[PDB]
RNA sequence: GCGAGAAGGGAAGUGUGUUUCAAAG
RNA sequence: UUUUAUGAUCCCAGGCUGGUUUAAUAAGUCAAAGUUUAGCCAGAGUCG
RNA sequence: UUUUUUUUUUUUUU
RNA sequence: AGAUCAUCGAAUAUAACGG
């Protein structure tokens, strides 16, 4: 069974709909935009369905139950939770996206699609971000950070590093990129 | 105002060949959260909102109409206003290159492109020929 | 002279059709 | 020059003062009488007017033939209520503005409603 | 046979013609030229853009019942669509179909 | 051809077929193929249509 | 409806061919000019019979509009078709008048 | 990967590449100019064939030969009539961008006027001076 | 001269395009080329019939008839087709 | 009061002869103190379709009512040829349509003045305003809503194929703050239409929005007309390569571009050049960067990106122009699916 | 991001359909 | 003032069309008042 | 006017 | 946008507007 809807945090309470669109009893196969993602393969709606309401017994409660978002997996953890932790909020240092451990790359209904090329029989150039600009909304897991994106170089090393690039100036300071996973840097 | 609102003469003609939606697609609109209303795109406000801006100043009242017969007219026959200027003896030419041995080895010596697949660059290669071979058949048809 | 292309020949048959009909 | 403003206050006692609907019959007459308009406008130069303006079918006056009828209403009459237009406080005020400006055009060196013309 | 209540034909959204005008500039036949848009309309996109959208009720026809019996348990029927903006509201439920 | 092996100019004509052997007709109709999908309009211009073909057009003289 | 093969018999076009004038126009006889710009034209039409094969006359009442109001009871007239509705009963637009009957 | 596809299938080789233009291939360029229709769809299609070399380079010579001196030797003017028009929208495309002129400049296009602005007596009255940079002659 | 093809295209339906059919018995289909929008089905509406196509004939070589001038006058009009 | 009418529409016939033209005014009115007219002529020497008719001194016309100006009207209708539109001419348009026909003269002239970068980020467009416009009667816009001084020769309008004033109208600004400042309050607005009678007109919704730029350079015109599909872009970082740096960061991204060019000029900002192969890449290529803008905060108004388009232009010892060809075939290039 | 009633007989009689013409958002 | 046996008021039911060959001095040039099987047009709205 | 903002802008007086 | 017979159930007819 799908799981109930909740809200996220500092949001007001809503009123639950009876049904969950409006051809309900007559039509089945219709499908709304925007439903639930909750089958194993699939990524949330960002703010919309990530962060739902957290409640627990009063004998649970804790400091320690504050601290979930910054102890999340890597695989889960976001820009806005990594640069928290992060000296002087994460500032005047490097990230960039590893796209290597998505869940509908390992586990999911169409997790055995047909590329292009086929399946893999076996230094790169990633995106580096420079956050200049950090302001925190709804901490931890939202802010608008403005940063000067631009391209560099990996190492050799057996870890993924940044040796001397960034080197290009691709575009002034501007948004983040991505909000799905992101790495550590050298800083 | 009310019958129809604020919309851009630029936006008008060129969305004129777009095929209207469905029965599924319009119920998407309708469902909240509407997300993809637009800045003075509401349909509740926008055909109230026009017609007070302009109850300030004054209304020009509509045209006056006088019905008239109109006159009899019968069928003429005009010429083509569009004949391309151009001699027979060019496209004769034209035709053996696209449709001769030529057409074929042109496709292989094509530079190729960072991303793009061995067949794309050919496949480019072929739809630009096509085009050409449109405008032949187009000035011949109007010619004769 | 020498009709290569497969479209001249085509369009020669048509031509000696309609002139039989044509009196 | 110099066109008088017709305040909305005023209007109101005149529309009240025939008498929401109102029919189109008594607010005729009653114009005239209280003489805002101001020769002499006849009844027939009003009637004319709003045949000519294409108000009946503007304001869709000819929906209530469906409401008796039904299906016969659709058809033309020969392929039948004719009862006026009842003209409502915002209908007539929409009315009143376009039949005075008609009457002082209709002699001024530079025409406003229709200036163009077809050779 | 007064005041009784009456039945008309069904009629969904007419297609526009591909083939339409803007405007009729002074036209020399014995009808009026079709329209492109037809019923829908162009509205401005959340994104920046242009999209056609379902317009206001399209004349809702309230003088036939509704078919599936079961439509109250699950429909509130007998609703109203109401144009207001700020302290300002026009009467425009009505959607009578006038005569061709 | 025998040696090139390529299509020859002079070749067999057309075989028309004729119903009983009658190949005559003394008051043919007007036919409208000879604009196929395409009329004058009221300025005299040539433009289409948008219309079924009909299945029997050539059976019908 | 007609069938294919009776749209090309003779009976049927000729019948055709008396209805059908430019811009669609009929011939009628004025009845009733009471009210003020208006008069109402009777039109007589006709019809094929594929049975019996025979035309028979029907007449058809429509009203029209007239600006000068030259037109008068049982005066022949000339019609043209309209691609709108104008008034409660109004159809048609006069163009001329063929007879005058005297006063 | 996609740098094997343009390392291994990759190599034309053209016969007249990156050479210089002597006196007899301007001759050849010129009576090809003439047998293909220039001002008809894209005649650089053809001809660069018959050339071996690319389609932007055989563009460039043609046109330092024949429509420089012609450009220059004739009268411009700058009007927007057809160019200003939207584009079809599509199923990925419901869009209305921007876009960008190009004006043609006094170093390639010999832009003047015939005749002087000449103005009647009685309609130079109704004349603003306040609202024009250029002085009024005669 | 775009004006000339206005009536072809359809809102409603799309663009014209070449295509074939499947019709005849079954066990011995036939496809049949002809002219028709995007959105239109299979075996429905057609503007003008190009001709036929029998990938199995009796002498075992496959035939093919088409109207060599219908379909240059089609591909002007701007008519796309599949691969 | 009456000063004259105004003729549109008139047959070329007409206008290249002024035996015929005198002929016909003076059956109908006064003869050509005698009236006087004024043809418009553009800058190749070439007339319009369109004329002028000047009344004698007001002294002798300035009894004149509507009785002797519909049969005045109505006469001088008819001698001439048909499909002509003879309106009137009030005291306050009287003055508007000698503007009309300088515009028109000076068309090439007035658009040179920033058109080069100098002034890239600043022009602007709202295609609202009927042909009822002037340089003095906007001039009072953007003053009492937006606050802002804008220059006064600096208005420009195009114009459609009949020479009339083109709905089309484009404004400037002398410095650049102010042009974010015009696009954001101007959405929605109900000034005026027409001032007759001393009581203003019929409403209109004012939409400012930049939709179209302006270049002019001696490395420009070439260029851009060799590719069919040609794209524009600015608004870059640092000074950089083609090959070297433009390509290689083009990797990240979504560009799918065939070639590249340059603009120098030697500001603190570049523009490369883009080139596609089939329109449907062309057109897929927008919608990207739309997107991508959105993402990164840049602004719903801040120019990103355009389409390069060749103006038309008219030559010399030319029967007929290239616009008004009717049998161009550059439409093929753009297919339509759906 | 795009497509999706592709499984609809519940309404209507002078209507649904057919025919003749027209349509440069 | 308007319709009304050329059917005005008025009660129940039925949605319109195409489909190639087809014998006989009814030798149909379109199957001759009305007979069908892949098909065209067309078929309201609602989460308060 | 009150929660939500990955659709904006504005703030001076010799 | 114009034109475009009605039929069955046996049948039963003059109705609506203003003084």
């Amino acid at each position: 069974v799908p799981p109930p809807l909740k809200s996220g945090i500092g949001e007001p309470k809503k009123t639950g709909y009876k049904f969950p669109h409006v051809f309900f009893p007559y039509k089945s196969r219709y499908r709304s935009p925007h439903r639930q993602r909750w089958w194993p393969g699939s990524a949330p709606r960002f703010l919309l369905h990530s962060h739902p309401k957290r409640w627990a017994p009063r004998r649970d409660l804790s400091f320690a139950f504050f601290a979930f978002h910054g102890l999340k997996p890597f695989a889960e953890k976001n820009l806005y939770e990594l640069m928290h932790s992060l000296p002087l909020r994460g500032a005047s240092s490097y990230f960039w996206r590893e796209a290597d451990s998505d869940p509908w790359k390992h586990l999911g209904r169409k997790a055995n699609r047909l590329q292009a090329r086929g399946v893999r029989t076996q230094g790169r150039k990633q995106l580096v971000f420079s956050p200049r600009e950090i302001y925190y909304k709804r901490r931890p897991f939202h802010a608008l950070v403005f940063g000067r994106l631009s391209v560099g170089q990996l190492g050799a090393s057996p870890p993924e590093a940044v040796p001397p690039e960034p080197e290009r100036a691709e575009k002034p300071p501007d948004c983040e990129s991505k909000e799905q996973r992101k790495c550590a840097g050298v800083s | 105002a009310l019958p129809n609102p604020s919309v851009p003469r630029a936006a008008l003609v060129a969305a004129r060949f777009l095929r209207p939606p469905g029965r599924f697609k319009r119920a998407e609109l309708r469902e909240h959260p509407r997300s993809k209303t637009g800045a003075f795109a509401n349909l509740v406000k926008t055909a109230v909102r026009l017609r007070e801006k302009a109850r300030a100043f004054s209304l020009v009242p509509p045209p006056r109409l006088i019905p008239i017969p109109l006159p009899a007219r019968k069928k003429h026959l005009e010429s083509v206003r569009g004949v391309p200027t151009v001699s027979s003896d060019v496209l004769a030419r034209r035709l053996h290159f696209l449709l001769g041995p030529a057409a074929i080895e042109q496709q292989k010596a094509a530079k190729m492109q960072r991303g793009l697949t061995p067949y794309q660059t050919e496949l480019f290669m072929w739809e630009r020929q096509m085009r050409e071979i449109r405008k032949i058949y187009r000035a011949q048809y109007l010619q004769r | 002279r020498k009709l290569r292309l497969h479209q001249e020949r085509a369009s020669r048959g048509h031509i000696e059709y309609l002139r039989q009909l044509e009196r | 020059s110099s066109l008088p403003r017709l305040l909305d206050s005023e209007l109101t006692a005149i529309f009240q003062g025939a008498a929401i609907t109102v029919s189109s019959n008594r607010l005729f007459k009653a114009l005239l009488q209280s003489g805002i308009l101001d020769p002499v406008v006849e009844f027939q130069k009003l009637c004319d007017l709003y045949e000519e303006g294409r108000f009946y079918r503007t304001w869709a006056g000819g929906a209530h033939i469906l409401k008796i009828s039904g299906v016969k209403g659709l058809a033309p009459p020969g392929g039948i209520d004719g009862t006026p237009k009842h003209m409502s406080y915002e209908e007539f005020r929409t009315f009143v503005h376009a039949v005075r400006v008609w009457l002082r055009d209709e002699r001024s060196p530079v025409p406003l409603c229709d200036a163009t013309v077809r050779a | 046979a007064f005041d009784r209540l009456r039945r008309l034909p069904n009629k969904a959204l007419r297609p526009g013609k591909c083939a339409g005008s803007l405007f009729p500039s002074l036209p020399a036949s014995v009808g009026d030229a079709p329209s492109v848009h037809g019923d829908f309309c162009v509205v401005r996109r959340a994104d920046g853009g242009f999209h056609l959208v379902p317009p206001y009720p399209p004349r809702i026809n309230r003088t036939v019942e509704p078919y599936p019996p079961s439509a109250g348990n699950f429909y509130e029927l007998n609703r109203q669509f109401k144009l207001q903006w700020k302290n300002v509201e026009y009467q425009f439920v009505p959607k009578l179909l006038p005569r061709p | 051809y025998r040696h090139s092996g390529k299509p020859a100019d002079w070749q067999l004509p057309a075989r028309p077929f004729y119903r009983q052997g009658v190949s005559g007709l003394l008051f043919p109709p007007r036919l409208r193929r000879g604009f196929p999908s395409m009329r004058v309009n009221s300025k005299g211009q040539f433009v289409g249509v948008n219309k079924m073909p009909y299945i029997a057009e050539k059976a019908q003289p | 409806h007609y069938k294919t093969w009776q749209r090309n018999t003779a009976g049927y076009l000729r019948t055709f061919m008396r209805n059908k004038l430019p811009n669609n126009e009929m011939i009628g006889y004025v009845i009733n000019d009471k009210h003020p710009k208006s008069i109402r034209v009777a039109c007589d039409r006709f019809m094929y019979v594929m049975r019996y094969k025979k035309t028979f006359r029907y007449t058809k009442k429509v009203w029209a509009h007239d600006e000068e109001s030259e037109a008068r009871l049982g005066d022949v007239v000339r019609i043209q078709p309209l691609g709108y509705r104008i008034g409660p009963w109004k159809n048609y637009v006069l163009v001329r008048v063929l007879h005058k009957e005297p006063r | 990967s996609y740098e094997d596809y343009i390392d291994k299938f990759q190599a034309p080789p053209l016969e007249n590449e990156n050479k210089e233009w002597t006196e007899a291939d301007d001759a050849r360029l010129l009576e090809l100019a003439a047998q293909y229709d220039v001002s008809f769809g894209d005649p650089w299609l053809y001809i660069s064939w018959e050339m071996q070399r690319d389609f932007v380079d055989v563009q460039t010579r043609y046109e330092q030969l024949v429509t420089i001196p012609k450009n220059k030797e004739r009268h411009c003017e700058a009007v927007l009539t057809k160019c200003t028009k939207p584009l079809f929208f599509s199923r990925y495309f419901k869009l209305l961008p921007s876009m960008l002129y190009v004006i043609p400049s006094k170093a390639h296009f010999n832009t003047a006027p015939v005749q002087p602005f000449y103005l009647p007596t009685p309609f130079a009255a109704y004349r603003r001076n306040d609202c024009f940079r250029q002085l009024h002659s005669s | 001269v775009r004006h000339m093809f206005l009536p072809f295209y359809s809102k409603e339906r799309g663009p014209p395009r070449i295509r074939m059919q499947v019709a005849g018995v079954k066990g011995k289909r036939f496809y049949k080329i002809v002219a028709a929008n995007q959105r239109d089905p299979r075996d429905g509406k057609h503007m003008e019939v190009l001709g036929s196509y029998a990938p199995c004939t009796p002498s075992g070589v496959e035939e093919l008839r088409l109207r060599f001038s219908r379909i240059k006058f089609w591909l002007a009009a701007g008519a796309a087709f599949n691969s | 009061r009456l000063e004259g009418f105004l003729l549109s529409n008139l047959p070329p016939e007409v206008t290249n002869n002024q035996q015929l033209l005198s002929s016909l005014l003076g059956r109908s009115g006064l003869p050509v103190n005698s009236a006087s007219i004024l043809l418009q002529r553009s800058r190749l020497g070439r007339t319009a379709g369109r004329c002028l008719v000047l009344l004698p001194f007001p002294s002798s016309a300035f009894l004149t009512g509507e009785d002797r100006k519909a049969l005045q009207t109505r006469l001088a209708a008819v001698l001439p040829a048909g499909s002509t539109v003879t309106a009137c001419d009030r005291n306050d348009v009287e003055n508007c349509i000698e503007e009309f026909e300088r515009y028109f003269f000076l068309t090439e002239d007035l658009q040179r003045l920033g058109v080069p970068s100098n002034l890239r980020k600043v022009v602007t467009l709202s295609p609202v305003p009927p042909t009822y416009g002037r340089r003095e009667v906007r001039d009072l816009l953007r003053e009492h809503a937006n606050v802002d001084v804008d220059p006064r020769d600096i208005v420009f309008r195009f114009r459609k194929d009949g020479v009339q004033g083109d709905t089309c109208y484009v404004l400037c600004r002398s410095e650049r703050d102010a042009g974010v400042v015009l696009a954001r309050i101007q959405e929605t607005a109900v000034p005026n239409r027409v001032h007759y009678g001393q009581l203003f007109g019929c409403s209109f919704l004012w939409a400012s929005r930049s939709a179209l730029f302006l270049c002019d350079s001696q490395l420009d015109y070439l260029p851009a007309r060799s590719p069919f599909q040609v794209f524009t872009t600015g608004w870059e970082g640092d000074v950089s390569e083609e090959e070297f740096k433009n390509l290689a960061y083009q990797l990240r991204l979504f560009p799918k571009a065939v070639r590249k060019f340059s603009h120098p000029g030697g500001e603190d900002v570049s523009s490369f050049f883009l080139e596609f192969h089939r329109m449907r890449d062309a057109k897929l290529t927008m919608s990207r960067l739309q997107l991508l803008r959105r993402r990164w905060r840049i602004g719903a108004n801040t120019p990103f990106f355009g389409f390069l388009r060749m103006a038309d232009l008219r030559f010399e010892d030319d029967v007929k122009f290239a616009d008004e060809d009717s049998a161009a075939d550059s439409d093929l290039d753009e297919p339509i699916d759906y």
